[PDB]
């Protein structure tokens, strides 16, 4: 029964014991609504606000293909840019991948670039319950968003988080205190894998340091070259970290809102959950349990794995049945819940 | 931490007398400074004892159990890491 | 009655060397006078700024002589102190007998100028902060080095992020880094990890709406919490908290450079810690001759463990005496060359 | 209903091993009746008898105030005061400044000096059920009054206490007592946020020494210079001992009359309500629930927050007074 | 403590004096008002104040050396006493 589970859920979550981690995707702004509006719409919704924003591109790659989003036209655009004489694809004299580049890098931005309501958001309910736990296991959080809402609102709440960037307008990318972890137990992290829409890189090196929000160039979805290594690191580091996480002993792990449709991610995780069997993972799903099949298989592949959709609870690698959590919103709630 | 060119430190002066305990974890033998080949204390070799400003230089006596100290020998009968070493001169400013 | 200079440059020599001793530091406005990008020094004085502001705006220098009538030549600090005043009397624009809010105006422009004029990036690699910081980045000490400034500027901060040196300011964020105050009294802090205060405040203060909660981050037009102290009812209470009680660590040190010890609640917090204290020692360094100095050298007569250099004099343990101009550490680049010498 | 709180009030009560206060505030010896009059005036009768004894500040600080109180009159008259040429602003001849704050002290002076009432006052009842308790947690209680009510209640029953000054006539302000907190649990503190007309500064140094009240000077509302290193004036070590009382093992505190109407102490409350989940603030409203707005917006914003009125209760969050009655409630609990 | 303090005394043996350098180690500078005198060299000189009248003596031997016997068998990795021989004394 659904009952028994959320049971479960409250009394090893609100427990104090082994550290906790959640990751949010896009569809946690889909969630808040704003003047009977999506703060942020899904990615879909920024795709066909840069097509409403020369197709040949998008007929080009629909052909092997399915339905694109935005991050496939970037990197697509960036190997183009690449190659130096590669307008052969589309006419010459080559213009039109910069100009699209920056057009749309500084259209996301301004998209993007949204303030957080007041104090009803859910992020300061969840920002209240960390700071209501003071467990020695600090809690870590991986996004794959690209606003700056979760830190927003943490700072609203006048708490310490650390985000491998240290300094000032002008901080550079700290690489060693990531990994002698030498931080104070009230300290969390916070790790955007995907990038933020701050980031900037440098023309003398790859220095992506992060500060003031340089006037349209923004650094977003990092593909770039990766032969040099340490200099452009946080992509790889933060892969890292999260499967340092994944494994060691943690019986614990949240998920909200995400699709399960990154290569990258789903690798890493199944190779935590196979070789960490003590550790759990509690993947949930907005929307019914049909929608992802690549979840299905994990869960049908990895026992450790607990996957809760609307339609089912497929838990042990089985599939169940019910007789709530899915929303953001409740979920919360739900949260305050259990620390009041 | 410690920089290269790296023995010991001094645990027992006589006036003109210096005892050194070498603190190398171990495989005294070749420890490679500036792409050349020096070995740990031996005894025609020098070392040289910075203080602050100006650098005293000395010369290796006695390698072994002769270099420990009265008592050292008495609480254990089995440790021999010790040098020592008699000052020779010393370079100014 | 003689000194000689090179037992004290040994002193200071062997004194660097050490490692767990812990070590500070005081920058003041005479150290970027020292370097120059232009022909004139890259940021002016302290009596550079003021002649600028009185050059730069009958009634405005009515303020400067109604305030020479109980002090000495007003400077920037008493300048915006006596506005601060101004602005805290609701009708208080009879005193200057214009209107009631040219004083708003006023305040405004002043600190536009004051943000433009101090709004500088420093040239070059081979400034003596860079020098500094790759001499704090060499040893691997068992206490982090703390930095003490009362300037305006981001040099120093700029400097460290140059050449890759992780500090801590007490502010934490990203978009809007609010002041968290726990963490800096529970010091749990990283060993390699430095600490740098900006006891005057500088160019990315800006003040928040009724909540009245302070932050850091990009500087604003209009606003710029660069007041020495104003008034409360705060960042600059701990700040002072935190230097005196740095100040009592078993055999600290700490060194001051291009400081003339004009203030006075510094000169009282150093006199307390230095009583309370009997180990700690200070190394006060000028580039002048020492009588222009009374408040430091009544110090120096009355406190037995303070040093001065200066051009031509010093005072060593309550004995004043002559060199053997000499002490050519009293400049701020001879002081960083010296670090990276000890450094190397 | 109520049945529900009081029997909660009262077990907490019979709780041991945590700590236990109250704040007094102004209502309390307001609605305490002396010959069928209130002992002590209310703010708005202060007011009213202060102006019965040079309206022109009142009216400009009336532009962009509402209807003041003595506190801000006070602290508008000392800011002109620093001011050297302060006098131009308001007519001239800037000695009317003195002459005028001296008399309000005076006027302060003889109202608040009243001696407390005989065996029938509250205030004992309060003192005797305290030391009826031999809980190892002493009770440190914090008042806003200018009197000395309280310490006449407290040492007519020989009970000990402390109000971090010691001595004689000229006893000074002991400065590291709060700092390393060693005292006998038997033994009692008190905290006047505000003091009362028995602590008077020096002329050589700032020193606010302790003793018999000197003819003239008087401290009250403690908002003087704090550029003297500390130890002028303070009331921030008032205001860290709040802090660090807060910053102990949770308890549940009550209060008696608070209006929640300083920004002061409403600022560190939060705070503490911030730092300590489970800190709970049992204060009450001897008023209606709608005429404390901050109150409301206090409990709104922490859950753990409550909030107890004549029409109303606010509590977790939603919503739903006599000191005497509290005295015999709490005799009454001690039987 | 005061300044131009050392140690403690903790052996006496007529004309022998055995003393134990104190737990503020790594310093090994000792600021005196100014000028810095290293601790416990061969050739300094110290001095012991009893009541009213000093007692001087010059160090002979530093380290291992000076500690006695059986400290040495309770702990082997500590080398920080000093042997003190007696020249003279400072009277009123």
């Amino acid at each position: 029964d659904t009952t028994q589970q959320l049971s479960l859920l409250k009394h090893v979550l609100s427990e104090d014991k082994r550290p906790i981690a959640f990751i949010i995707a896009a569809g946690c702004p889909v969630s808040i609504r704003h003047n009977d509006a999506p703060l942020i719409p899904d990615v879909a919704g920024l795709t066909r606000k840069i097509s409403d924003s020369l197709m040949k591109i998008i007929q080009n790659l629909k052909t092997t293909i399915p339905n694109p989003t935005i991050e496939d036209i970037l990197s697509y655009i960036r190997l183009l840019q690449q190659i130096p004489m590669s307008g052969k694809i589309h006419d010459v004299e080559n213009s039109v991948i910069n100009a699209l580049e920056e057009s749309i890098c500084e259209l996301i931005e301004e998209e993007v670039n949204v303030d957080l309501p007041g104090n009803a958001t859910p992020y300061h309910k969840i920002a209240a319950w960390i700071n209501s736990i003071n467990r020695e296991h600090q809690v870590e959080i991986f996004t794959t968003n690209y606003d700056l809402l979760m830190e927003q609102a943490l700072e609203e709440l006048n708490v310490p988080y650390f985000d491998g960037f240290v300094g000032s307008k002008r901080a550079f990318f700290d690489i060693r205190t990531i990994e002698e972890n030498k931080l104070p137990s009230r300290w969390s992290k916070l790790w955007k894998l995907h990038g933020s829409i701050n980031w900037q890189l440098d023309k003398q090196t790859q220095t992506i340091w992060r500060g003031t929000p340089s006037k349209g160039c923004s650094l977003i979805h990092p593909s770039h070259l990766k032969y040099d290594q340490s200099r452009k690191m946080p992509y790889l580091v933060m892969m890292d970290q999260l499967k340092l996480f994944l494994n060691q002993p943690s019986a614990i792990l949240i998920t909200c809102g995400y699709s399960y449709k990154d290569q990258h991610i789903n690798e890493v995780l199944s190779q935590g959950l196979q070789t960490n069997p003590n550790a759990l993972i509690y993947g949930l799903q907005y929307d019914v349990l049909e929608n992802y099949q690549e979840a299905k298989d994990m869960a049908l592949k990895r026992s450790n794995l607990i996957l809760l959709a609307k339609d089912r609870a497929i838990i042990g690698k089985k599939e169940g049945e019910w007789k709530k959590l899915g929303d953001f919103q409740h979920l919360a709630s739900f949260l305050e819940e259990i620390s009041q | 931490t410690e920089a290269s060119t790296y023995i010991g430190t001094v645990q027992d002066v006589n006036g003109a007398n210096i005892r050194v305990v070498l603190d190398i974890n171990t495989i005294s033998s070749l420890k490679f400074v500036d792409g050349q080949g020096y070995r740990i204390g031996q005894i025609g070799s020098f070392v040289r004892i910075p203080i602050g400003y100006i650098n005293l230089f000395g010369i290796v006596s006695q390698v072994g159990a002769g270099a420990v100290p009265d008592k050292l020998l008495e609480v254990e009968p089995y440790g021999h890491r010790w040098i020592s070493v008699q000052l020779v001169g010393e370079e100014g400013i």
